[PDB]
């Protein structure tokens, strides 16, 4: 849980995995300068949009991100400063949880779904207890470490760029205000994705009408497999007033109680 | 790695909690005033579909803690869970600044109001039928293990003079298979143990049922009137109860008095009440002396 720094010659990008809202993720290799070994890693490239040119030096948000370590988050192996910031992590071949639940769907156990809820909650709780706000939590940003364990990824990235709509809270859309509460909102949307086996939030709508719907009292509909008990949680996550929303501790706990008896809270066959 | 399981063979609650946007329903007028919030009469048009639906819209005053709107959300939970002809149903909620429950409108509204305004067209068989329907509703509530901690004439709505339903659920709590009692205010409707030890059971709602029937038989009189909320425990402890209503025979007042026994197990069951009042309802002028019929 200490931040390691790389030189630009130590890293080599082999293939583009894909791009998102912030940076571009490459499947690459790490070759320490002394050696000829190639170690498979994941190199995310973020372009410096500061204008002050300050990804040339390791900042303190960088050291903050480079610090964090937990059983259910994606740990940052290292970083490489310069024109473009390079975030180096482990290559998780199993891919994102989104694709996973989209591919296996109901074939996955309800126990697995609930437990994954618990794990994601634990990761976000860790991040919250160390002052880290995610600002981009989604089903795509939760990767599979093990077939039975998941880790939260892409945390802290948003605060590296100068000042995703379907996972953002209302205050975030309206005023660009980001807190752990907004992360709770996004968590709600993520679990919704999970329990619907990877559905698109607000599918029929366009990006323009999502905040409208939210301000009028509309939410994402109850998932077919979700008991009212599990949907109530997501509903309380999508509250307009921040201080009403659950804490990550409470979420982890209630999902733990639910995980202690899966068929009572999820109906799948 | 994974959470260890220990299963309790109870059934999954698959109640559907539908959510509506504010623009789907209109507010016409006010039905109820209070500190809790406001109850509106209005129209709900589901978009797509043809119909416009008369509805009641209950809207809430913002949260105190993480707990204050827990209240309204548990209320919505309960109202979405129940399904019975004599307890009516949540149609959906609007999650805005202020949470809004949306139920089916009951044209004639409060039953207390009804027995107060129509004093001299209320015949034996309507009163007795009302008692039967309320008993049925409470029986359904008991058989799904939730206790209505606030049963009273105020909280019974009138769909039609023939047909009444039960509603509040603001204080209602769901007992586990585990539990038998609930440990926690309407003083003059609660059982003695509820005042002394804050204990609530299905047998407390029987006391509340007795007081309710007393309200109906007195055409909407106020229980223990002139006697403040403090004190009442003493009164009940001496053995004093509500007086015998003028229209009631010794048998009906027998049932009422039996509902107000100290020993909670001595009190009748809602089953028994359904049977008894249904039996009385087939010869109503025998058990109630009212001059209109
Ligand atoms: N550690 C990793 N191992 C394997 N694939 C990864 C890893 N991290 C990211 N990816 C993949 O990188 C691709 C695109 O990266 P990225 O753009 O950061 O994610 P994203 O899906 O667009 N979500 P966003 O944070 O909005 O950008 C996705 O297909 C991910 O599966
Ligand atoms: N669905 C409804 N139809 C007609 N009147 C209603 C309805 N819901 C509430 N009311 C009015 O509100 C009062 C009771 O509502 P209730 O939900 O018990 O309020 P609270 O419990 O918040 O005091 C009654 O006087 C009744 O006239
Ligand atoms: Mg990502
Ligand atoms: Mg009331």
């Amino acid at each position: 849980v200490l931040a390691r720094i790389f030189k630009e010659t130590e890293l080599r990008k082999l293939k583009v995995l894909g791009s998102g809202v912030f940076g571009t993720v490459h499947k690459g290799v790490w070759i320490p300068e002394g050696e000829s070994i190639k170690i498979p890693v994941c190199i995310k490239v973020i372009e410096d949009k500061s204008g002050r040119q300050s990804f040339q030096a390791v900042t303190d948000h960088m050291l903050a991100i480079g610090s964090l370590d937990h059983a259910h988050i994606v740990r940052l192996l290292g970083l490489c400063p310069g024109s473009s910031l390079q975030l180096v992590t482990q290559y998780l071949p199993l891919g994102s949880l989104l694709d996973h639940v989209r591919q296996h769907r109901g074939a996955l156990g309800p126990q697995l779904l609930l437990n994954w809820g618990v794990q994601i909650a634990k990761g976000m709780y860790y991040l919250e207890e160390h002052g880290m706000v995610h600002r981009n939590l989604a089903a795509r940003n939760v990767l599979l470490k093990s077939p039975s364990q998941v880790q939260v990824a892409d945390f802290g990235v948003a605060d590296l760029l100068p000042p995703p709509i379907k996972w953002m809270a209302l205050e975030s859309i309206h005023f660009g205000k980001y807190t752990h509460q907004s992360d709770v909102w996004s968590y709600g949307v993520t679990v919704w994705e999970l329990m619907t086996f990877g559905a698109e939030p607000y599918a029929g709508l366009r990006l323009a009408e999502v905040p409208d719907l939210l301000e009028k009292g509309g939410r994402l509909a109850q998932p077919q497999i979700c008991t009212i008990d599990v949907y109530m949680v997501m509903v309380k996550c999508w509250m307009i007033d921040e201080n009403i929303r659950p804490t990550f501790k409470e979420l982890a706990n209630e999902f733990t109680r639910m995980a202690r008896d899966p068929p009572r809270y999820l109906v799948i066959k | 790695l994974v959470e260890p399981l220990t299963p309790s063979g109870e059934a999954p609650n698959q109640a559907l909690l539908r959510i509506l946007k504010e623009t789907e329903f209109k507010k016409i007028k006010v039905l109820g005033s209070g500190a809790f919030g406001t109850v509106y009469k209005g129209l709900w048009i589901p978009e797509g579909e043809k119909v416009k639906i008369p509805v009641a819209i209950k809207e809430l005053r913002e949260a105190t803690s993480p707990k204050a709107n827990k209240e309204i959300l548990d209320e919505a939970y309960v109202m979405a869970s129940v399904d019975n002809p004599h307890v009516c149903r949540l149609l959906g909620i609007c999650l805005t600044s202020t949470v809004q429950l949306i139920t089916q409108l009951m044209p004639f509204g409060c039953l207390l109001d009804y027995v107060r305004e129509h004093k001299d067209n209320i015949g034996s068989q309507y009163l007795l039928n009302w008692c039967v329907q309320i008993a049925k509703g409470m029986n359904y509530l008991e058989d799904r293990r939730l206790v209505h901690r606030d049963l009273a004439a105020r909280n019974v709505l009138v769909k039609t003079p023939q047909h009444v339903k039960i509603t509040d659920f603001g204080l209602a709590k769901l007992l586990g298979a585990e539990e038998k009692e609930y440990h926690a205010v309407p003083i003059k409707w609660m059982a003695l143990e509820s005042i002394l030890h804050r204990i609530y059971t299905h047998q407390s709602d029987v006391w509340s049922y007795g007081v309710t029937v007393w309200e109906l038989m007195t055409f909407g009189s106020k229980p223990y009137d002139g006697i403040p909320a403090s004190e009442i425990s003493s009164i009940l402890e001496k053995g004093e109860r509500l007086p015998q209503p003028p229209i009631c025979t010794i048998d009906v007042y027998m049932i009422m008095r039996k509902c107000w026994m100290i020993d909670a197990d001595s009190r009748p069951k809602f089953r028994e009440l359904i049977i008894e009042f249904s039996k009385m309802a087939r010869d109503p002028q025998r058990y109630l002396v009212i001059q209109g019929d």
